[PDB]
């Protein structure tokens, strides 16, 4: 499921086109994954173990990060694709 | 006389319906959609064998005797080829109540011949 | 009998004494140009489009790549350098010593197939050897599209 | 660790260092002395070959010639593209004759290639459906085959082309008379064995 | 890859036969989807 | 009794289950292929009687 459906399921996902004139695409390419990891109010990162989350109560969990890329279409056919990564 | 198929029209290939002759008195296989006709040789339109005499070895295929999973005898060789050894089993068909007769495929590859006894 | 006569070329080979089939595992890359430093190029894949999942493939390959050199020794005699040696011990057993990696070397006979050896020459294959036996390379021991911690919560 | 280009260099240096380091002792079993230690280099005398992986569907031997001869028999088998009379193209798979196979041990025996004026009679065994995958096919696994040569080393080769042959009465005699190397074989085992040497 | 295998293989696709061939050949399913039908079932069966 | 020897030694020549599966040796069979398998419940049942 991590290595192959969450990609599969992104991908599959139809790209989503927006018209208010300039329109939109936001497609979503790659998925990436971290390690399970914790932060206090401070922001430092630490690797969350699985029995410090046994004991303070915590989601034993990893953060999921996407590729996306925003193109704006107005007139022209100027493109306007820009990229956002590890969204 | 058995059970009788269906014709198709020369024409548009679709199914043929009997009609007869009213002023020549003979049947007639008769289009539909189209206007195409044809002279019929049966005679016969319709067949219902409630008694369901039908022959499984016509539905017995010889590839059977590749199946690992069926018994082997070494008791009755083939007649068509002399073969010695033969698969065995039952019809394993709806229609069949005394269906615990044997019918017989010969293993001989290129022979396949089934039979009863 | 149609008597076909075809003029085709002796191909005299050299099969030694055992000719062994190798399916190389992903792990295993063999690099066929002779290691000179100054000649020798590197992947040097786009870093940019590598993962984590490459990259620990990346450095498996590196190290785990057989790979011979051309040495001038003091009397300046070119010797072939091997980086790779095959040991047959005492048992019979065979490991690989790639540098400091050890591979165990599993002669296993390839029952049911019929892998068989031939030489294209111009339009037709010259059989030259069946192979029998297959080795199947393994580490030793046990003790031979991720991403790093964030530096801030999200 | 290997970020840059010169960690790659020194990092593949220090394995050529380690393998010249002498191998005494087993590395797990105290008592497992080693009887042969081999260097492993590419194969430089047959790389100017193409070899072929030939995979057959069903086992090749001829029926009546079982045992120490039918894999002589096998190794010295010869295939052949024929175009049947409707056009399609397929592989006879040729077996050498006893007579050739008495001729062929004088001239492994006599240390001569080929005489000249002799000619090896092949008789066609089986009819068999080609397919071929060339190192440019997609998906193309790289196998290799090692050669053992006792007090040498161990060779390995490449497996350019890989043929699988699933089973399709013509009584043909492929006569083989052997001839010297044209100028274009030539040509190929040298760009072969340039393979072997770093291109400048 | 089983599909290209079997395509590679003596295996005749759905759209490519005539349906007089279908009565005495063996269907060849791929996860349910019937891919096409075969004369040699046997030894397609050894090779798989 | 050559694989029985091999797994013997399992712990240092590294000849693991997945070797038994690459040599063709051992199989797995979901329930549809078993309709179609002849099983023997031990070695004794091929015993020649
Ligand atoms: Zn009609
Ligand atoms: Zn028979």
């Amino acid at each position: 499921f991590i290595q192959m459906s969450v990609q599969r399921i992104v991908e599959d996902a139809p790209p989503i086109d927006l018209q208010a004139p300039p329109r939109y695409l936001l497609k979503f390419e790659q998925i990436y994954l971290s390690k399970p990891t914790h932060w206090e109010r401070d922001g430092a990162p630490s690797p969350m173990m699985p029995n410090e989350a046994r004991l303070r109560n915590l989601t034993y969990s990893a953060p999921l990060y996407v590729d996306i890329t925003k193109t704006v279409i107005k007139e022209g056919e100027e493109q306007l694709q820009t990229q956002h990564q590890k969204t | 006389p058995g059970f009788v198929g269906i014709r198709f029209c020369q024409e548009c290939n679709n199914m043929l319906y009997p009609k007869e002759d009213k002023e020549n008195r003979i049947l007639l296989y008769a289009c539909r959609n189209c206007d195409y006709q044809q002279e019929a040789d049966n005679s016969c339109i319709y067949v219902n064998k409630i008694t369901h005499e039908v022959d499984e070895l016509t539905q017995i295929i010889a590839d059977v005797s590749q199946d690992p999973t069926l018994p082997r005898t070494e008791d009755h060789p083939c007649q068509k080829c002399g073969h010695k050894e033969a698969v065995f089993f039952q019809s394993h068909s709806a229609r069949a109540e005394d269906a615990m007769r044997l019918y017989y495929v010969c293993t001989a590859p290129h022979c396949g011949h089934r039979w009863t006894e | 009998e149609t008597r076909i006569e075809v003029e085709i070329p002796k191909v005299n080979t050299d099969l030694g004494n055992d000719l062994y089939f190798v399916k190389l595992p992903n792990f295993l890359s063999v690099e066929p140009r002779p290691f000179d430093p100054q000649y020798y190029e590197d992947e040097f894949e786009d870093e940019e489009m590598l993962d984590e999942e490459g990259r620990t493939r990346l450095k498996l390959k590196v190290e785990n790549t057989i790979r011979w050199r051309i040495r001038r020794d003091e009397e300046g005699n070119e010797i072939k350098e091997s980086n790779a040696r095959i040991v047959k011990w005492s048992d019979g057993s065979m490991s690989l010593h790639l540098g400091n990696e050890v591979f165990d070397v599993y002669k296993a006979p390839l029952q049911g197939d019929h892998n068989h050896l031939f030489i294209r020459q111009g339009t037709g294959l010259q059989g030259q050897a069946v192979f029998k036996t297959k080795l199947t390379f393994r580490p030793h021991s046990t003790d031979s599209l991720s991403l790093a911690d964030r530096c801030s919560k999200t | 660790i290997y970020k840059d280009r010169d960690s790659q260099i020194t990092a593949i240096e220090k394995t050529f260092e380690d393998a010249q380091k002498s191998i005494s002792q087993h590395y797990s079993k105290p008592r497992v002395t080693p009887v042969e230690v081999m260097p492993v280099f590419p194969d430089f005398k047959m790389w100017i070959n193409p070899c072929a992986q030939v995979i057959f569907d069903s086992d090749p031997a001829p029926k009546d010639t079982s045992g120490a001869a039918a894999l002589e028999m096998m190794s010295q088998a010869m295939i052949r593209g024929m175009m049947d009379e409707e056009g399609n193209q397929f592989v006879a798979y040729f077996l050498p004759v006893e007579e050739t196979l008495k001729k062929r041990k004088r001239d492994q025996e006599e240390e001569m290639d080929y005489a000249p004026d002799d000619v090896y009679d092949y008789k066609i065994a089986r009819e068999y459906n080609w397919n071929v995958k060339n190192k440019a096919s997609k998906g193309y696994e790289e196998n290799y085959f090692f050669i053992f040569r006792e007090g040498d080393g161990v060779y390995y080769n490449e497996l350019e082309t890989r043929v699988r042959l699933s089973k399709r009465g013509t009584n043909a005699l492929l006569v083989v008379k052997h001839r010297d190397m044209n100028e274009k074989e030539l040509e190929a085992q040298e760009a072969r064995k340039a393979q072997l040497e770093n291109h400048e | 890859p089983i599909l290209e295998f079997l395509e590679e293989w003596s295996m005749e696709n759905l759209e490519e036969i005539s349906p007089a061939a279908i009565a005495d050949a063996t269907k060849i399913f791929v996860n349910g989807c019937w891919v096409g039908i075969h004369k040699d079932p046997e030894q397609l069966m050894n090779t798989l | 009794k050559r694989h029985i020897d091999q797994l013997k030694e399992r712990e240092y020549n590294n000849y693991s289950w997945q070797d038994l599966v690459a040599s063709g040796v051992v199989e797995y069979i979901d329930t549809l292929e078993e309709e179609t398998v002849m099983l023997a419940m031990t070695p004794d049942d091929l015993q020649e009687k």
